[PDB]
Order: structure tokens, then C-alpha cells, then sequence
């Protein structure tokens, strides 16, 4: 296990992917595991997209936009009206995907498993074994994306330099 | 009577169950509090003291190329304002949250006090379990020794303004005392 000196969490069973028994506090003991897994998948997917955005906006800038010194500054140079529609379009996407069941009690009522919405433009989710492998890869890369996005954002905020450009010259503080 | 102290009795709940039990508990600490919680505290103190003693020796002997060469107390003072001490505190606290979780597991029986199953190398894990208790004894002894040694170090550094290797090389008395003349 992840904590050999501790015991396995009671609510934690190996049904979900990425289960290593890592829950030293009892978040799963006090909150629904389906809700926690949905939040984990949402954070991980948002962080994958954020990592790609941080690595791309330093290299590619839209012609109808101003290119800031860093992607964090790319956020600032965008007009606030664009940021607000981004916010409200994401909110509309949340409303459509959750079926107007934002509250934790209303969510997971009509099955939906945990963190599943229905998204397969290309059918790569047929066989259950490959589906489970894809789930494990997805959750691991999502957690790695959370850590990596935190690191990239904070290093960009501190040094004021892009990630690849920071790799060009370290400039230790 | 107690083994360590001939004129005292064996301190009740103090037997060979825990390593290094010479019956030394003149004040009833093992009766006011659980003996396993006290053993966890002793192991934490001793391990931190061993690391601190080794760090004192090496820092007096050697310094990294990206750190200012200063006495260890001056190193603490300099890196408090530099942020390195903040980093050490943050990561140590992050580990010690899970350490406290393990301690709470220890309180309700279960895991052995001070045992984290930490063994990157094959030492007393498999094929060497028969030495494990021996190792345990050695560990606590070193712990206790370190808990004294580091202490002496710093207080000697407080009285002579010298490193421990400097005091070993040049064992001059307490400053101002060779002149004496107190009357
Ligand atoms: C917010 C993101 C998020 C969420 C909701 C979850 C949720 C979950 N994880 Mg995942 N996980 C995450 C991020 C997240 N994780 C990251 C970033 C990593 C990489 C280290 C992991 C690695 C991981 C493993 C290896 C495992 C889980 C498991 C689980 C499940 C049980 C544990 C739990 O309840 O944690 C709840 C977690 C939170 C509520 C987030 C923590 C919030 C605290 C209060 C803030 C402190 C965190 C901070 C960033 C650390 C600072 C450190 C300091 C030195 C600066 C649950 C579904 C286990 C599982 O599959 O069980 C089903 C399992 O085995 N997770
Ligand atoms: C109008 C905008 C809008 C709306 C209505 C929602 C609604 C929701 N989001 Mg989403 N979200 C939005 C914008 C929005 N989001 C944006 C702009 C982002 C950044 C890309 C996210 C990122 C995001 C993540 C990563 C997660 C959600 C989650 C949730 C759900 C939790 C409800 C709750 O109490 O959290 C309200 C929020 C708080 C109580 C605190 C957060 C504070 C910040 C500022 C918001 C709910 C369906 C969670 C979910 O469904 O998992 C269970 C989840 O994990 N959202
Ligand atoms: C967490 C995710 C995230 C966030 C908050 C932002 C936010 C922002 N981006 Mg970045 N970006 C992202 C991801 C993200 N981006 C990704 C993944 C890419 C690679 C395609 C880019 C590439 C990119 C460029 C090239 C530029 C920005 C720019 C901007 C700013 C203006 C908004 C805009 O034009 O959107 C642009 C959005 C896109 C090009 C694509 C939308 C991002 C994802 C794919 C939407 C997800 C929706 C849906 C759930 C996914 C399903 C579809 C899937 C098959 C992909 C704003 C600060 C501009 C800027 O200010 O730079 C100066 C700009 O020029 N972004
Ligand atoms: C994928 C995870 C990841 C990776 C690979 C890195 C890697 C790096 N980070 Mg980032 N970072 C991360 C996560 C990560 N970080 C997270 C989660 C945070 C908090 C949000 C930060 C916050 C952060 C800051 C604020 C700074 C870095 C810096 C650095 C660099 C030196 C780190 C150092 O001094 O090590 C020290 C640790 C060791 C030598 C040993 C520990 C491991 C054994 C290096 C390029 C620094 C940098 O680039 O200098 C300008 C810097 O200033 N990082
Ligand atoms: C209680 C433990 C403790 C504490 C609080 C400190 C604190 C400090 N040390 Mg010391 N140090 C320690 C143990 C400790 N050290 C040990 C055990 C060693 C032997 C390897 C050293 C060797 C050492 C050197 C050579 C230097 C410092 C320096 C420093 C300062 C900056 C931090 C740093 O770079 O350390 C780096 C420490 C390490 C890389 C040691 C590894 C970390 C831990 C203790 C090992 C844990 C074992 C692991 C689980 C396996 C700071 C005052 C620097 C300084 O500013 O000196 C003036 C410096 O040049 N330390
Ligand atoms: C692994 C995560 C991690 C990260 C990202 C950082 C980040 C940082 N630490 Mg470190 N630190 C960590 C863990 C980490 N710390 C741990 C576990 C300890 C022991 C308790 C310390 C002890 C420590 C001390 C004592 C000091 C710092 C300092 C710093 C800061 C200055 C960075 C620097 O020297 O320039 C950039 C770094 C370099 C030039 C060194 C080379 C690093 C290489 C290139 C990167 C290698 C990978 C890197 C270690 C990431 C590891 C994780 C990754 C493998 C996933 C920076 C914010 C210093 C500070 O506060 O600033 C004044 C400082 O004095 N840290
Ligand atoms: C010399 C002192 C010493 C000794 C004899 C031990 C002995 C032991 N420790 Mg302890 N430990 C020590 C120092 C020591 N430790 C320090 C300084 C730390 C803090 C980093 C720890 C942290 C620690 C944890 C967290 C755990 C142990 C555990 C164990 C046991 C199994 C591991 C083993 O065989 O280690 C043998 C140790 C040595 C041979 C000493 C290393 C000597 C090397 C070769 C040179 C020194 C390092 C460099 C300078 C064993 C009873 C585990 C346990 O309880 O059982 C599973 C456990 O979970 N120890
Ligand atoms: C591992 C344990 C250890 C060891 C080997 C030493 C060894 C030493 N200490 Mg240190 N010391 C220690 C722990 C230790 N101390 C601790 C825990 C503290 C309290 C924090 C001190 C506080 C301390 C101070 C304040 C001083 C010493 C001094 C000395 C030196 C001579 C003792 C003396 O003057 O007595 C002389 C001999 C006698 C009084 C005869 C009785 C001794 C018994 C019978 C043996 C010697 C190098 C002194 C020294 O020489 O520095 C200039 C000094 O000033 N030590
Ligand atoms: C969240 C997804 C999203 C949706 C679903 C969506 C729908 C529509 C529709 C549909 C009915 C129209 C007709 C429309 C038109 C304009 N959008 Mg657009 N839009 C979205 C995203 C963004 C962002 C991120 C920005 C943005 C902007 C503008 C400007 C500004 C030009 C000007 O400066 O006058 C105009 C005219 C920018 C802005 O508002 O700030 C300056 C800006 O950054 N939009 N938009
Ligand atoms: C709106 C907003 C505000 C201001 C402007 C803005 C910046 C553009 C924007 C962005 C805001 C944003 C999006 C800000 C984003 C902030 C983020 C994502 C911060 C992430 C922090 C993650 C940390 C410290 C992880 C540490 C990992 C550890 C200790 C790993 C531990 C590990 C574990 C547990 C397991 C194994 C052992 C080890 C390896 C030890």
C-alpha cells in the first residue's frame, strides 16, 4: 500500500482505478466516494488542459489577441469580457453535462457512475480491460497534470519567464 | 529492584517488551502517559538528534558551494531570512502530518511505536529478521547518545565560541577563566 504503517481505508476498495489505498485523513469516510472521484477527474482534466495551455500559449498566440510575456500574463492581456464569457460558457457546459444537478444530493441520481459524462467521438472504450487501462492512465496523468500545472504556474509567476525559456537559462534565485 | 538504579524498584509497566529497557524511569512518566506514545516521542527525538549531530559535524567540517560558510547557529539565523528554513519546515510538517496519523494509529494499539516500515535496503526486513531486535536496541542507544551529544555540542559552542573539532584540536579552558582572579 501507499501507507504500510497505516491500515487500508474502509470505504476504499480497488473497484476504482488508481486505487493505492492512499487516504491518511478520512475524506472518503466523511464524503461520498463518487463525488470525490468526480471532483478528482474534473480537477485532473482541467489541469491537463491547463498544462497544455501553459505550454502552448508561450509559443502560439491568436492573431486577434495580445501576446503577454508569460501565459499568466496572457490571461491578463485578454479583455475581461472574454474572460467572463469563458466563465459563463464553462458554466453552461457544466449545466448541460450535469443535467441541472449541480448539488451533490441531486447528482449521481440517474446512475452516471462517478466522473462519467459520455464523451466518445472515436470509440476507444469498448472492451472493459482496455477501458480500465485508459482510466488508470487518465487518473495518473491527471494527478501529474495537477502537480505540473501548479509548478509551472508558480514558476512563471515567480521568475516571470516561460517554461521552455526558463529551461534555456535557469537563473537560480 | 531496578537494574539501572539499584536503590529503586522496577517501574511497574516497564519490561523487556520495548528495546533498551534497563528499568530507568525514576519519575513515573511511563505511568502518567502511555509507554508506547513515550517511545514514539523518544524515537522521533533521537532520530532528529542523530540527524542534527551528523549535520553539525559535517557543516563544521564542510559546506556546499552555494551556501555561505557560517557556524550552524549562524546558518539557522541566515537561512531563516533566506527561506530555506521555511522550506525545511514545510516539508517536515507535511511528513509529520502523516507521522501524527501513524501516532494516532499507535495509540489505538495496532502498529508498533516509531515503526514506519521504512526500509529501502534489505536490513532486518527479510533474511535478517533475527537481528531486528538487536538493530532496535542499537538504534535507541544511538538516539539517546545523540540526544546528549548534539546538546553538548551547541552549549559548548555557546561557551567557548569554537567548533567541536576546534575544541578537540585546541582544548583551551572556558574563556576568561585561566586568568581567574576572583578575589
Ligand atoms: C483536488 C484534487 C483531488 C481530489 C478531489 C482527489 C480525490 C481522491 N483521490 Mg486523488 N490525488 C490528487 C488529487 C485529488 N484526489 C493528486 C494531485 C494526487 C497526486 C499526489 C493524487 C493521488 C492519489 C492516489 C495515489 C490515490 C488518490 C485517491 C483518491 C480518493 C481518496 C482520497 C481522497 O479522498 O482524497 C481527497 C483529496 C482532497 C480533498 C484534496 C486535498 C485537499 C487538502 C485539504 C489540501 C492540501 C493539499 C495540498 C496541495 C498539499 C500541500 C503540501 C504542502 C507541503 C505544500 C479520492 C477520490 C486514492 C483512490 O483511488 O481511492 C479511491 C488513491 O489511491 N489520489
Ligand atoms: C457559472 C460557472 C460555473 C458553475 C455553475 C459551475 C458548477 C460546478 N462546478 Mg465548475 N468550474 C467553472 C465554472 C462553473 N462551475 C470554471 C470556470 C472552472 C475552471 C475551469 C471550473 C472548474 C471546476 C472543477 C475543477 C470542479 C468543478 C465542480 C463543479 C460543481 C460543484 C458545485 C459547487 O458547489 O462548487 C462551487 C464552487 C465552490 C464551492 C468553490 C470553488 C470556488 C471557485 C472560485 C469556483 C458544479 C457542478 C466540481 C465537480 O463537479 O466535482 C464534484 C469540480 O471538481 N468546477
Ligand atoms: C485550463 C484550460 C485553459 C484555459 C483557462 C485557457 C485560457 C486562455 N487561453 Mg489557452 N489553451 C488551452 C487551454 C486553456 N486556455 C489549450 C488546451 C490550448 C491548446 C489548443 C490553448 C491554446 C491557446 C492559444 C493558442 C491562445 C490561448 C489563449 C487563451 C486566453 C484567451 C481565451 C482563448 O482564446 O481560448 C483559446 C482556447 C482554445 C484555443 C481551445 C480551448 C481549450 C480547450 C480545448 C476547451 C475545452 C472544451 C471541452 C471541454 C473539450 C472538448 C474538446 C476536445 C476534443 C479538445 C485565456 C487566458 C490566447 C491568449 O490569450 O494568448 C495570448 C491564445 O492566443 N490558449
Ligand atoms: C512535476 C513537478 C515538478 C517539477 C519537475 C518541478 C521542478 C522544478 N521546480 Mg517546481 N514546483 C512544483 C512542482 C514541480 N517542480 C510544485 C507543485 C510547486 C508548488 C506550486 C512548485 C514551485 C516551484 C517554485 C516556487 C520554484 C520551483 C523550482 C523548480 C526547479 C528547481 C526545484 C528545486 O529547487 O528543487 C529543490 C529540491 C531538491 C534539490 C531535492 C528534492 C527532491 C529530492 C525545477 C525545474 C524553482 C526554480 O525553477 O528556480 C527558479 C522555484 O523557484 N518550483
Ligand atoms: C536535524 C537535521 C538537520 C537540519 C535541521 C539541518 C539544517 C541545515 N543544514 Mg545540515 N545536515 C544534516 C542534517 C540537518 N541539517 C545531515 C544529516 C547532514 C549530513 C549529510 C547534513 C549536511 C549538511 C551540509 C554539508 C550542509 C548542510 C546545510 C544546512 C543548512 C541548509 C540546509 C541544507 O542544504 O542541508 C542539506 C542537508 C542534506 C543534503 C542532508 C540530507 C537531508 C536529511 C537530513 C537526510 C535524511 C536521510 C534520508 C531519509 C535518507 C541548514 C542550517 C548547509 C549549510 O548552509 O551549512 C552551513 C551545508 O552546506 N547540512
Ligand atoms: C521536490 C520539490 C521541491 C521543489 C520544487 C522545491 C523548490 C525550491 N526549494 Mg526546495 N526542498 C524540498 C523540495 C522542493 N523544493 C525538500 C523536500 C527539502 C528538504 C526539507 C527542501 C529544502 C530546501 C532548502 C533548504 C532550500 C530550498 C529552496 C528552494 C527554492 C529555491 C530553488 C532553487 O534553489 O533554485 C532552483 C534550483 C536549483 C538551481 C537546484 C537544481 C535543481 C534541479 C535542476 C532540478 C532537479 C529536480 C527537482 C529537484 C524537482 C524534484 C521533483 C521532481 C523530480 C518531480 C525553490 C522554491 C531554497 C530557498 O528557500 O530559496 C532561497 C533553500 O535554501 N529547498
Ligand atoms: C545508526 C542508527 C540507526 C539504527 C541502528 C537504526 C535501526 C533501525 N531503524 Mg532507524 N533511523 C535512523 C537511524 C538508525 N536506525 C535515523 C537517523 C532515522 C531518520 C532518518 C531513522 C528512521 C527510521 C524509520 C522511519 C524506520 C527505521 C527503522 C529501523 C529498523 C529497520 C531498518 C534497519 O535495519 O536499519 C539499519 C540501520 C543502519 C544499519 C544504520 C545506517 C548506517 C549507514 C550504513 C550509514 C549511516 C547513513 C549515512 C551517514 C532498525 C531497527 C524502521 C523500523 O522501525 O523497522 C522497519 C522504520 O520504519 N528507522
Ligand atoms: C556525549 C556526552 C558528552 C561528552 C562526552 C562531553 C564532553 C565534554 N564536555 Mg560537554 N556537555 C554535554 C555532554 C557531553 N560533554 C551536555 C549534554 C551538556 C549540557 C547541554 C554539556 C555541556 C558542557 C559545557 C557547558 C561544558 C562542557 C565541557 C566538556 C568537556 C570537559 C568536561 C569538563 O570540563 O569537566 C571537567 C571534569 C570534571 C568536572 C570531573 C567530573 C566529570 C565526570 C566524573 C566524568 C568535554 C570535552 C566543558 C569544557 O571543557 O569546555 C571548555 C564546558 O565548558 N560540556
Ligand atoms: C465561452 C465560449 C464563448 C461563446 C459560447 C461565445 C459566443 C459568442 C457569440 C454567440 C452568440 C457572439 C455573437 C460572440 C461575439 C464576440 N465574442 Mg465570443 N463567445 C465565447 C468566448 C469568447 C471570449 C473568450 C471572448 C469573446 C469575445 C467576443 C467579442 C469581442 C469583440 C470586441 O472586442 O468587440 C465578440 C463580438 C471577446 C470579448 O468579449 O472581449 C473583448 C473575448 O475575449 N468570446 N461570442
Ligand atoms: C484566477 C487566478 C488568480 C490570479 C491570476 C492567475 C494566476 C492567472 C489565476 C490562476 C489561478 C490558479 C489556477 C492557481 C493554481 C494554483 C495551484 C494549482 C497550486 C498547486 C499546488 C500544488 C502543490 C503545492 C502540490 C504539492 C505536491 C506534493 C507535496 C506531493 C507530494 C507527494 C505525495 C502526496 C505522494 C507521493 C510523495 C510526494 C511526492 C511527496
Amino acid at each position: 500500500n501507499a501507507m504500510p504503517f497505516l491500515e487500508r481505508p474502509p470505504k476504499l476498495d480497488g473497484s476504482l482505478a488508481g486505487d493505492v489505498g492512499f487516504d491518511p485523513v478520512g475524506f472518503s469516510n466523511y464524503f461520498d466516494l463518487r463525488w470525490l472521484r468526480e471532483s478528482e477527474l474534473k480537477h485532473g482534466r482541467v489541469c491537463m488542459l491547463g498544462v497544455t495551455g501553459l505550454l502552448v500559449q508561450e509559443a502560439v498566440c491568436l492573431p486577434q489577441f495580445s501576446n503577454g510575456k508569460t501565459p499568466v500574463d496572457d490571461f491578463f492581456v485578454v479583455p475581461a469580457a472574454g474572460l467572463w464569457q469563458v466563465f459563463f460558457a464553462i458554466g453552461a457546459v457544466e449545466f448541460f453535462s450535469h443535467g441541472f444537478k449541480l448539488t451533490p444530493g441531486d447528482m449521481f441520481s440517474e446512475g452516471r457512475e462517478a466522473g462519467d459524462f459520455g464523451f466518445d467521438p472515436l470509440n476507444l472504450s469498448g472492451n472493459p480491460d482496455a477501458l480500465a487501462r485508459r482510466r488508470l492512465v487518465e487518473v495518473k496523468n491527471g494527478r501529474l497534470a495537477m502537480i505540473a500545472f501548479g509548478g509551472l504556474l508558480h514558476q512563471q509567476l515567480l521568475t516571470g519567464q516561460g517554461t521552455f525559456e526558463q529551461l534555456a537559462n535557469f537563473k537560480a534565485i | 529492584f531496578s537494574e539501572s538504579v539499584p536503590f529503586l524498584k522496577t517501574p511497574t509497566n516497564l519490561d523487556g517488551s520495548l528495546p533498551g529497557d534497563v528499568g530507568f524511569d525514576p519519575l513515573g512518566f511511563s505511568e502518567v502517559f502511555d509507554i508506547r506514545v513515550l517511545r514514539e516521542a523518544e524515537l522521533k527525538h533521537g532520530r532528529i538528534a542523530m540527524l542534527a549531530t551528523l549535520g553539525y559535524l559535517v557543516q563544521e567540517a564542510y559546506v556546499l558551494p552555494f551556501f555561505e560558510k557560517v557556524p550552524p547557529i549562524q546558518a539557522h539565523d541566515a537561512l531563516v531570512k533566506s527561506g530555506g528554513m521555511s522550506q525545511i519546515l514545510l516539508w517536515t510538517s507535511f511528513l509529520e502530518i502523516f507521522g501524527g496519523i501513524a501516532l494516532f494509529s499507535t495509540i489505538q494499539g495496532r502498529r508498533y511505536p516509531g515503526d514506519f516500515s521504512f526500509d529501502p535496503l534489505g536490513l532486518s526486513q527479510g533474511k535478517n529478521a533475527d537481528k531486528l531486535e538487536q538493530y532496535q536496541l542499537a538504534e535507541i542507544k544511538h538516539s539517546r547518545l545523540a540526544m546528549l551529544a548534539f546538546s553538548g555540542f551547541v552549549h559548548q559552542g555557546f561557551i567557548t565560541k569554537q567548533g567541536v573539532l576546534e575544541q578537540l584540536g585546541n582544548f583551551r579552558p572556558i574563556p576568561g577563566f585561566p586568568e581567574a582572579t576572583f578575589f
